[PDB]
């Protein structure tokens, strides 16, 4: 209610599609992107950052790759604090590979400490053409210096020209000699392929180019030699043309060759190209057609041009398999659609990740990015759309990643990630229900009572469609324990918007109101025609959002020209340096930044003077005089304000206009204002914090027909703040729940007494009982007394609940704070002397209520004749109070049952293990100690050996060893009445876990593990026998008590069977 | 019946009070010590007072007919509405028989549909033949659609713009939003040779642009050249579809408009726009009377089957392999959508609430129903509606309109309010009215004796006191000549009334924050929330009735918990919403060992009562999902099992492992 909408910042832009993503950012600026706006040739989308101070907008200043083309960059936006980061998005990015053309995404990860730096990492890369290549150069005599030095600048050329690990290489040197300087094996292993190349030195001799050649193919082309099986075969034969010695000709080796699919290159040295004989030495090496494979060894440029070659892959088109075909991977993923700011780092949605299955990466800093996503069994996520939306939720330590799927089975559904040990895992989810309603679609974590952890994941379903109106919003709370993920409540717009795609945007705002309660802002940009609209919802107890807006703002209620207002939202910071939380609005051209006005509270005190009327006022001979008798009445405004964190706020200057009526609703008012002539006043004064009062002047007349009933003051005023001339005429406001309407009694000219009980209960367990009935009996011994006035005053867990003689009762909080009070006026009714009324006054016990261990209920009595009153009749009363909680243990499904010992395995023994599970559900944290009871011993011959306690999950608990001595029974006949050993006759060992909080259905998982001895069954006299651990949770008995009925569940046993057979 | 005091002080005030209420017009029907507030009561305590029955007023809620047919009569209707009295007429259905019908078949050209195209070609003929024999005045039309062309949906590749088919194969075509290739027409010859040119086409995702070119269908009536008959939209794939919010990922952000863009037989705006949600689909098309056949294959069969809620008037029915069964699946689809029956009413006030009976020729029968629902409709077999409309308030000047779904015909429903009487000396300023005296302003009496402000002597305040302990008119009202005249407070929605101004419409129990949940469900009297049609309760707080408690299918709360109030009250420790399961429960294994071993083994103490001892287990010889246990048998041996619980009070679902597990023994 305490958005301004008259005082309000507009931003436009007129690029193409300023205004679809609005982000606040380093309680600075509001960084606003325009995805449609044509930035360069072949690139989209715009960035501008906003300011209150400037009112106008800037071009944010990014030098994009020439690769990133039409990202629609600023498509998605996100930022975060402390350090203040902005990540800037932009998916779909345009890349040709092939005859494909690829889908990726870009974003900028900005920050004024740090410098600008982009996710991914690095370039999306088209898939390339496996190639080995082998060079073969001639090292022999004829080859000399310079030559030889080129051939080498010539390799050193080619090597820089091709992309790894697409392409590796094989030197070999050859003349009569044969040398390979590395292997393909040796340059893939190599950490930088040039250092290889240094030690490469001539080797002078005859010339043995067919030879060489042989021994490349029968020996460089082998999977030995680290030759991959796809790659295609390239041999660059370097050479004068000028073969020497070699017993083998080019037909011998070159059919061999080709055999083996191997292209080959004739690279030209020094005379090699105008010898006749030269010449035929090159056309012969290279493959055909000879004027495509044959360069000079000074071309550089040569061998590239014809290839920087790429693998053609054929997708599976509208998810059908060709058996030839391959399935989408990470070609269309759009990574970065949506992005949310983690601790660990930055995570961007991918929608198309795995033929639309989505998902999400985590950028963790110089490290590599964590793929998050459905299963690979799971096929339903296909065209599903996860991580269409991304946001961060939190409990306690734990960071948990949630990501909308809007198109999952044309329903959609939202689904929270956990890291489990090293890697990601899906916790939980929660489907939509209508179809094409695209649940999923916004998501928003919301900390209701800011204590770090996130309480309550708002779900936005846009399109969501009933016959009066569109849009959804499901308010679902965190899966904590291990419910089930379920929506507890939806909220709606107002209706007549059928297509108003409430929903489409999501934000928190914070606490607004001041009730200590997280308040969040929702967008429908469809409403009325597509102007938009923005709703503002408080924050409820036990977190849930209040299911009416608290205030609605239509794009027709700021401007005309208003369009899609609300498509966009982010709030929670403060831009107009006035210190209260702010938030922008998308639109679209337009970007508007909303400011909250500080709140006030008023509170009214009203006084008589003399506080009974003195009857002299009434007696006369009849003379027709009238306002004869003059009454003074104090009235005291005094005005708090309810933000306690505004800048500026040491002069509030705030203008209230009083209207004032003496017995309203009455024919004939008993009482007239001296200033105005009738009954009705008015006063417009100007008021500051702290207090201001003021006393009137009264006018009764002689004589009146009614005396009975006393006469009445009813107040109410506006209030319009004046604007601070500061922070640009920002202006507070009265609260809109704000009582308006306040009234004193002055009273016409007794002793009563006061006492109640507590019928049904010596105590009070909270969460047990809802209700709390008191017996009120009120006498009157003496003087007749009206208005008798039943006060009460109570803890602020109590209220007073109306139930179906007559009552009236209101309820209003009182004292220095913490303590209300209801007080029930009584009429209709002459109370009358010796008569007494009692009657059943019933207060309304929250759950979550803290009223320690003591509550204190004190009952006040008064009437319309003030008397001197501390004549004691205060009747106070206490209740010893208790807090109520489920805790359960129970013996675990997976355990030792029995265990089967031949008659000869007396020295033997085996592995067994109890387990026990604890589970909180209950709906109060509490500190509880969990208690093992295991029989380890009996009569000091070796029972259970070596028992440990362990708890894998929840492993930062801890846990003791104490031994016990038994009961010294006659255990034969112990024994013989059921064959159980347990600490009563067997010597135990206890362990104590303590747990300093057990959260609401949080599980310990607890197991007993040792070894089970035979030998001591032979003092037993039995066949079997029966092996008993106890287990039992205690916590603090005089601050909590077991759900009322619940309390056997306490404690569980488990039981392992020695039994001996016969062979 | 039942009335409860409100306004008293005139006839048509009386009326006001509840829709039980009556007013008697007998002069001087009251004594000399008598208020006038008996005046309006109840009818049997009238008549036991002694109020003739000539002169009691009882406004009745009538509705009268003016006739005007056979299809959707009446097409006339004038209804007289009392507050909280609901009137009823008849309305009736009979089926036509030979009303024309426009097809136009709307097909999916994607590379998916590649051998489906081949029978489509032939369909000519026969799909003319079957409407022909259905109705006269068979119109057959044709149109295409793949999907927007832009990246991820379509390979945006200038090599595969112009060549979308995975194979290199020759007869192609270029990927497409929506073409429209025939208007509807006569000539079966036409539509032949004009699908035959069409050739397939193909595109990247699984899912497809069909609501765009459905939207576009709807929206270009001239282009598509329906005739104002009954029109069937037949959608053909083996796919499912994009909707809106999908555009987002091609950086397209405009809602669809729902207007027509067509550009010679095409949607070249495709890109600039977004896919059209559902609900404006639905819209779109319930507005132009455009009933879709969603004719999808097997595996998409369920999925289309949903649009059919939001969708009243549509059809899914089975695509076979290469869409030889399309004419079959066309004609059942025209069977269901004629033989189910719809009756609805056009946009409604806050005042009026329609409710509807359906009395169907097919044996079946609902009443009060919000939407008049009959089904198994056989021609000129006429079925009935009976419609009940109800006021909350006096109401102004109306009308609306109630229709059949599928068709044009409307039944004009005119409202005017009934609070009124037609009723059959004073001492000066009253003019007498409806057997009591209605004083002129500044005066009051029963004969208008006394002046509002002036005399009001003593000894009339006698009446005035409820008891000889009561303050006089309960200090919340005015003592005029004997009666009570009540004041007045500005705070709104509170009024003090009663004779003795005993009662106030603030105090009430409280739902939310509110008074009987504030304006809304309920109003409050004296004490007594009083809750407007379609909600009950105390505080009225709580709602409606039986639809929070269901599981899918409806078996409220499990058989574990009964449900008031939609919260399920669930015994034990079974938490909520639908008292499904029990984390404190301990563990069931241990006492149905007994029926573990009888079931399975023949054996054990229950041996041949097993069926009698164990009414709640049900033996399954294939493993189930439930919880492990293992116990011993009568003879000792391990015996296990698992239990998996079913909806109801300790019924489980037991397997048992044929194996046991003994020492040797
Ligand atoms: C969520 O995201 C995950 C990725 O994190 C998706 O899972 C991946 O799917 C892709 C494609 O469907 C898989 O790629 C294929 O991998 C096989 C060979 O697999 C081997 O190598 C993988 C990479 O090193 C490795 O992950 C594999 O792991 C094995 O062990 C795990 C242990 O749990 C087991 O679950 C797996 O099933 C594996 O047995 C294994 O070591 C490869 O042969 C494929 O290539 C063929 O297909 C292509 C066409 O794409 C074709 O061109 C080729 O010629 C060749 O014929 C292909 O590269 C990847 O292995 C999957 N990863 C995992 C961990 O499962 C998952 O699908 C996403 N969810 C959804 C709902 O889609
Ligand atoms: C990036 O986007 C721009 C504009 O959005 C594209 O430029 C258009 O390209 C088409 C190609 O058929 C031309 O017909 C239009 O005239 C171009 N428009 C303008 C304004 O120049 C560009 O092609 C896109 N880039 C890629 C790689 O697809
Ligand atoms: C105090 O209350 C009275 C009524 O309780 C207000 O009077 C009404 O004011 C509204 C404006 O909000 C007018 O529309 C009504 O016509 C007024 N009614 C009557 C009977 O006067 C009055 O405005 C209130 N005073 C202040 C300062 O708020
Ligand atoms: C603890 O119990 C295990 C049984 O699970 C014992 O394991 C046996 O150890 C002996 C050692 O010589 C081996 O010969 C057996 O083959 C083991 N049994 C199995 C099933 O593998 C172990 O000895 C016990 N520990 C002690 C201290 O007795
Ligand atoms: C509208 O028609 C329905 C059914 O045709 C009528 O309901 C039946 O009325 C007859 C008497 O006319 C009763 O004998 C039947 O028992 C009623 N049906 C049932 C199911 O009880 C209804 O009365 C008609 N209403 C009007 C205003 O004509
Ligand atoms: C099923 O029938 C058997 C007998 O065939 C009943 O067995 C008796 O059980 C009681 C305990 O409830 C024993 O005290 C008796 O000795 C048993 N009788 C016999 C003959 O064995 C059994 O009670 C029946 N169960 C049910 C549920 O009806
Ligand atoms: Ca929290
Ligand atoms: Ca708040
Ligand atoms: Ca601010
Ligand atoms: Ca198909
Ligand atoms: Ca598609
Ligand atoms: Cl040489
Ligand atoms: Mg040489
Ligand atoms: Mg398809």
């Amino acid at each position: 209610f305490n958005l301004d909408t008259e005082e309000l910042t507009a931003f436009r832009v007129d690029s193409a599609g300023f205004g679809d993503s609005v982000v606040q950012y380093a309680n600075s600026w509001v960084v606003v992107g325009a995805p449609q706006k044509i930035t360069a040739a072949d690139q989209t989308g715009g960035l501008y950052q906003c300011g209150y101070s400037t009112g106008a907008c800037e071009p944010i200043g990014l030098q994009v790759p020439p690769e990133a083309v039409n990202m629609s960059l600023g498509l998605s936006l996100a930022s975060t604090t402390s350090p203040s980061q902005l990540l800037a998005c932009g998916p779909t990015v345009h890349h040709e590979c092939g005859r494909n053309m690829y889908l990726t995404g870009l974003c900028f990860l900005l920050g004024p400490t740090q410098l600008t730096q982009r996710l991914p990492v690095s370039r999306q890369e088209c898939p390339r053409q496996e190639q080995d290549i082998v060079f073969l150069i001639d090292g022999s005599g004829s080859i000399s210096s310079r030559n030889f030095a080129t051939m080498m600048n010539f390799v050193r050329a080619v090597i820089s020209q091709f992309q790894r690990p697409s392409t590796q290489f094989s030197l070999m040197q050859f003349s009569n000699k044969f040398q390979t300087h590395f292997t393909f094996e040796e340059f893939r292993r190599s950490s930088n392929p040039l250092s290889l190349l240094a030690s490469v030195h001539q080797l002078q001799g005859f010339t043995y180019t067919a030879t060489a050649i042989q021994n490349v193919v029968h020996r460089l082309f082998h999977a030995s030699y680290g030759a991959r099986r796809d790659a295609a075969k390239i041999l660059i034969v370097i050479t004068d043309g000028k073969k020497e010695g070699d017993s083998l000709d080019y037909k011998d080796v070159i059919p061999m060759a080709d055999a083996a699919g191997i292209i080959r290159y004739a690279i030209g040295v020094g005379l090699a190209f105008q010898n006749r004989n030269s010449w035929k030495e090159l056309n012969d090496i290279a493959s055909k057609p000879s004027q495509e494979h044959i360069f000079k060894v000074e071309d550089f440029d040569a061998l590239k041009d014809i290839q920087n070659q790429l693998k053609e892959k054929i997708f599976a088109i509208e998810g059908t398999e060709t058996t030839s075909s391959s399935s989408f991977e990470l070609e269309m993923a759009q990574e970065g659609f949506s992005a949310v700011f983690t601790p660990d780092g930055p995570v961007l949605g991918a929608v198309g990740s795995f033929t639309w299955s989505g998902g999400a990466f985590l950028y963790p800093p110089n490290m590599d990015p964590t793929f998050i996503n459905m299963s690979q069994e799971n096929v339903d996520m296909r065209d599903s759309y996860l991580g269409y939306s991304t946001e961060l939720a939190l409990w306690k330590g734990v960071q948990s990643l949630v990501l909308g799927a809007p198109r999952y089975q044309h329903t959609g559904k939202a689904v929270i990630f956990t890291q489990v040990s090293r890697q990601w895992r899906m916790k939980a989810e929660v489907t939509g229900t209508q179809i094409g309603s695209y649940f999923g679609a916004s998501l928003c974590s919301v900390d209701v009572d800011s204590d770090g952890s996130t309480d309550l994941v708002l779900i936005g379903a846009p399109h969501y469609y009933e016959q009066t109106r569109g849009g959804q919003v499901s308010v679902c709370p965190l899966p904590r324990g291990w419910r089930r993920w379920w929506c507890d409540a939806v909220l709606y717009g107002e209706q007549g918007h059928p297509w108003g795609r409430f929903g489409a945007a999501l934000t928190v705002l914070g606490d607004v109101n001041g009730d200590k309660l997280t308040d969040v802002v929702i967008g429908a940009p469809g409403e009325e025609e597509n102007r938009g609209a923005v709703y503002l919802f408080h924050g409820v107890l036990g977190p849930s959002i209040s299911p009416s807006h608290s205030q609605r703002i239509a794009g027709s209620q700021l401007s005309s020209r208003l369009q899609y207002f609300g498509q966009a939202l982010s709030g929670g910071q403060d831009l107009t340096q006035d210190g209260l939380v702010d938030l922008a609005v998308g639109a679209r051209g337009q970007v508007l930044l909303l400011r909250t006005r500080p709140v006030l509270w008023v509170g009214v005190s009203m006084q008589f003077i003399p506080a009974e009327i003195p009857r002299s006022a009434f007696e006369c001979r009849e003379q027709v005089v009238s306002e004869q008798t003059l009454v003074q009445s104090n009235i005291c405004l005094y005005i708090d304000k309810r933000s306690k964190n505004l800048l500026g706020s040491r002069d509030l200057q705030s203008s209230v206009t009083l209207d004032l009526a003496l017995d309203p609703g009455r024919l004939s008012p008993r009482a007239t204002f001296q200033e105005t002539k009738t009954r009705s006043l008015s006063r417009v004064r100007v008021l500051g914090l702290k207090a201001h009062c003021e006393n009137f002047n009264l006018l009764l007349p002689s004589c009146v027909e009614d005396s009975v009933t006393p006469i009445t003051l009813r107040l109410n005023f506006t209030l319009v703040g004046k604007p601070l001339l500061a922070f640009r005429n920002l202006r507070p406001m009265l609260a809109a729940d704000a009582q308006r309407y306040f009234t004193a009694s002055l009273p016409f000219e007794d002793n009563l007494g006061i006492s109640f009980s507590f019928p049904g209960l010596k105590s009070l367990l909270v969460g047990s009982n809802l209700e709390l009935n008191a017996e009120v009996m009120v006498w009157n011994d003496g003087e007749d007394s009206y208005g008798t006035t039943i006060t009460f005053s109570h803890p602020a867990g109590l209220s007073y609940r109306y139930v179906a003689l007559h009552l009236t009762c209101d309820s209003a909080p009182v004292g220095s704070q913490g303590t209300w009070s209801t007080s029930c006026r009584i009429n209709h009714l002459i109370f009358r002397g010796g008569a007494q009324i009692t009657f059943l006054a019933t207060f309304d016990v929250s759950p979550k209520a803290v009223l320690g261990d003591r509550l204190l209920l004190t009952a006040n009595v008064s009437s319309e004749s003030n008397t001197p009153r501390t004549s004691k009749t205060t009747f106070q009363l206490e209740l010893p109070v208790k807090y109520a909680v489920y805790t359960v243990v129970s013996s675990h499904e997976q355990f030792t049952k029995y265990l089967c010992f031949s008659e000869s395995e007396e020295k033997e023994s085996h592995v067994a293990m109890h387990r026990y599970q604890v589970n909180n559900l209950g709906q109060r944290d509490l500190p509880v100690s969990i208690n093992f009871w295991v029989p380890v011993e009996l009569n000091q011959e070796a029972v259970w050996m070596d028992v440990e306690v362990s708890h894998p999950q929840n492993p930062s608990l801890r846990c003791s060893s104490e031994k016990i001595a038994p009961p010294a029974s006659d255990f034969l006949a112990h024994i013989q009445k059921n064959p159980v050993l347990d600490c009563s006759i067997a010597g135990c060992l206890r362990f104590r876990c303590d747990v300093p909080s057990f959260s609401v259905q949080e599980e310990l998982d607890f197991t007993l593990k040792g070894n089970l001895s035979f030998g001591w069954v032979r003092q037993i006299l039995q066949k079997k026998v029966s092996v008993v651990s106890v287990a039992e949770i205690t916590f603090d008995t005089s601050v909590y008590s077991q759900l009322p009925g619940q309390e056997a569940f306490m404690r569980a046993q488990t039981t392992t069977v020695l039994e001996k057979y016969k062979p | 019946q039942e009335c409860t005091k409100f306004k008293v002080s005139s006839c048509r005030e009386c009326i006001e009070s509840g829709p039980g209420c009556t007013w008697c017009q007998k002069l001087n029907f009251t004594g000399p010590g008598d208020p006038d507030s008996i005046r309006c009561d109840t009818r049997p305590q009238l008549l036991m007072r002694g109020c003739a029955a000539d002169d009691i007023m009882d406004p009745t809620s009538l509705a009268e007919t003016q006739e005007d047919q056979k299809q959707l009569s009446p097409q006339k209707v004038t209804l007289y509405l009392r507050p909280g009295q609901a009137a009823a007429f008849n309305v009736t259905f009979r089926r036509a028989k030979g009303y024309p019908i426009d097809l136009y078949y709307l097909m999916d050209l994607s590379y998916s549909m590649l051998d489906d195209l081949r029978n489509v070609k032939k369909l000519g003929g026969d799909l003319l033949r079957a409407l022909n024999e259905i109705t006269e005045s068979g119109r057959i039309g044709f149109g295409s659609f793949v999907d927007k062309t832009v990246l991820p949906f379509v390979n945006t590749h200038p090599d595969k713009l112009r060549n979308p088919c995975p194979n290199k194969e020759k007869e192609c075509q270029p990927p497409f939003a929506f073409r429209h290739v025939l208007k509807l027409t006569d000539n079966s010859n036409q539509f032949q040779t004009e699908v035959g040119k069409q050739l397939i086409s193909g595109n990247l995702d699984a899912p497809e642009g069909g609501l765009d070119a459905m939207m576009q269908v709807a929206a270009c009536p001239e282009e598509i050249g329906w005739r104002k008959v009954t029109r069937l939209l037949v959608f053909a794939t083996d796919d499912g579809f994009h909707f809106a919010g999908d555009g987002k990922l091609g950086a397209i952000l405009t809602p669809n408009d729902g207007r027509c863009h067509l550009e010679d037989n095409l949607y070249k705006r495709s890109n600039e726009f977004d896919y059209p949600s559902v609900g404006q689909l639905a819209h779109k098309l319930a507005e132009n009377n455009i009933q879709p056949i969603f004719a999808v294959t097997s595996r998409m069969v369920k999925t289309y089957e949903k649009l059919t809620e939001i969708i009243p008037k549509s059809a899914v029915g089975e695509l076979s392999e290469d869409s030889s069964n399309v004419v079959q699946l066309i004609k059942n689809a025209y069977n269901k959508l004629s033989s189910r029956v719809f009756l609805d009413h056009n946009a409604l006030p806050d005042t009026l609430k329609v409710t509807y009976d359906s009395f169907c020729s097919n044996g079946v029968t609902h009443r009060n129903q919000p939407r008049g629902d009959c089904d198994g409709v056989q021609i000129n077999v006429p079925i009935t509606f009976q419609v009940k409309v109800t006021a909350t308030e006096c109401i102004q000047e109306q009308s609306f309109v109630i229709r059949a779904l599928g068709f044009t015909d409307i039944v004009t429903v005119q409202v005017l309010p009934q609070c009124e009487c037609r009723c059959r000396l004073c001492h000066g300023k009253g003019f007498l009215e409806c057997g009591i005296c209605r004083c002129d302003t500044g005066y009051i009496g029963k004969n208008c004796e006394c002046q509002t402000q002036g005399r009001s002597s003593q000894e009339l305040e006698g009446s005035c006191r409820k008891d000889n302990n009561s303050i006089i008119c309960s200090g919340l009202g005015d003592c005029v000549c004997g009666q009570c005249l009540c004041h007045t407070s500005d705070v709104p929605g509170k009024l003090i009334y009663g004779q003795y101004c005993e009662c106030d419409t603030i105090n009430c129990e409280r739902y939310n924050g509110q008074v009987c949940g504030g304006p809304g469900r309920g109003l409050c009297f004296c004490g007594k929330c009083r809750c407007h049609p379609g909600f009950e309760g105390s505080a009225c707080q709580c709602e409606r009735t039986t639809e929070g408690c269901l599981n899918p299918r409806r078996v409220e709360c499990s058989g574990r918990g009964r449900c008031r109030c939609n919260v399920c009250e669930c015994h034990s420790g079974y938490q909520l919403p639908l008292c499904q399961e029990c984390p404190g429960c301990p563990s069931p294994c241990g006492k149905y060992i007994s029926c573990a071993e009888c079931l399975k083994f023949e054996k054990g103490p229950f041996g041949k009562n097993c069926s009698a001892a164990c009414p709640g287990l049900q033996l399954s010889n294939n493993p189930v999902k439930g919880r492990t246990c293992k116990e011993r048998d009568s003879e000792g041996c391990w015996v296990a099992y698992t239990l998996e619980q079913q909806d109801g009070m300790d019924r489980y679902l037991i397997y048992v492992d044929e194996s046991r597990e003994c020492c040797g023994g």
